[PDB]
């Protein structure tokens, strides 16, 4: 359902990194399979040919926690009046999201178990983000 | 620009915003609406250094750079019992246990 | 106006009733303009402080918005007091 349009008709983009993560730009090909494209160091840009209707998303390439991009979740490029500017950014995490992140980045997933909260933020440390998952959408 | 101080005294946190182009008297005023304390029963600083009213935070330091809202600067507040103004003094907060195991 | 946040230790944290009223949790406790937090040290609850002026700052910016940082030795408490306030 959520699956690039095959227009043909291309599309200059430009991925601006204005995040300090590493960018893991993500195209969602003509089946709505996630397909990954060169990652984006923090504050650099790329030069991609795209095309009108293709739709991508942006996530953290080591964690895949999720970004914004032009301060939605989808960036669908257009037609060129010349390149579109595709600025990719951190959303305002809550301090929950954001303190899973950090947890999640000091502790290996075999030791969750070991910390002592309660039952339900073991689960929630687990819940890791996921592309697939944040397809529903819906 | 607005710069995103705490003001402390003792076990009191104020959060706060105000202008870089706001003076120190003016911040006094801001302390008074809260605490109920007039800016003559007031001193404010910057570390140990007593700051002048007719200063703007900018020129006593407080800048966008310095002064954020996810770390904000610290103000340092004194009150004046009668006569006679207390030593500036600030409790710090309490200290974070020993990372577990698990973590290093 | 102002509200008071005061920690397990007794530290007293003084903020903009609008940046409070950003936790359903604190919303909920005031509904009386100071609410005590037995379980949350004030190396916490300063942070927790810190997310409120952050929050209020940075939500629709179109700018660029920072890192909210958290050290180590402060996540895992400030987990479980997010956690609780739904912060
Ligand atoms: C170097 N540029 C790319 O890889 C772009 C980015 C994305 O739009 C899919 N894509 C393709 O070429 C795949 C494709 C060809 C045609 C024709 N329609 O889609």
């Amino acid at each position: 359902v959520l699956r690039s349009v095959n227009s043909r008709e291309p599309s200059q983009v430009i991925f601006c990194n204005r995040s300090p993560r590493v960018v893991l730009p993500v195209w969602l090909n003509f089946d709505g399979e996630p397909q990954p494209y060169p990652t984006l160091p923090p504050g650099t840009g790329r030069r991609i040919h795209s095309y009108r209707g293709h739709l991508w998303l942006f996530r953290d390439a080591g964690t895949h926690d999720g970004l914004l991009v032009n301060q939605t979740e989808l960036f669908v490029p257009s037609l060129n009046v010349q390149p579109i500017f595709a600025n990719i950014t951190l959303p305002v995490y809550t301090l929950k999201e954001r303190c899973l992140q950090v947890v999640r980045s000091l502790v290996k997933p075999e030791n969750y178990r070991r910390l002592d909260i309660v039952r339900s933020l073991y689960e929630d440390l687990e819940d890791h983000p996921n592309v697939q998952k944040d397809l529903e959408r819906l | 620009m607005d710069v995103f101080l705490m003001i402390r005294r003792h076990k009191t946190t104020i959060f706060t915003d105000a202008k870089e182009s706001s003076t120190v008297f003016e911040l006094k005023r801001i302390v008074e609406g809260i605490l109920k304390r007039p800016p003559d029963e007031q001193r404010l600083y910057k570390d140990d250094q007593l700051l002048d009213d007719g200063k703007t935070l900018g020129e006593c330091g407080f800048t966008s750079q310095t002064a954020r809202p996810q770390a904000p600067a610290t103000v340092g507040l004194a009150f004046r019992a009668d006569d006679t103004f207390e030593a500036l003094c600030i409790e710090p907060f309490s200290s974070p246990p020993e990372l577990p195991d698990v973590m290093k | 106006m102002y509200v008071k946040l005061i920690s397990s230790d007794g530290h007293e944290f003084i903020v903009k009733r609008e940046h409070a009223l950003t936790s359903g949790t604190i919303k909920a406790m005031l509904s009386t303009n100071e609410v005590n937090f037995r379980e949350i040290p004030s190396h916490v609850l300063s942070k927790v402080c810190m997310y409120f002026t952050y929050k209020v700052r940075y939500t629709n910016s179109s700018t660029e918005i920072p890192e909210f940082p958290i050290a180590p030795e402060i996540a895992l408490e400030l987990l479980m007091a997010a956690n609780f306030l739904d912060c």
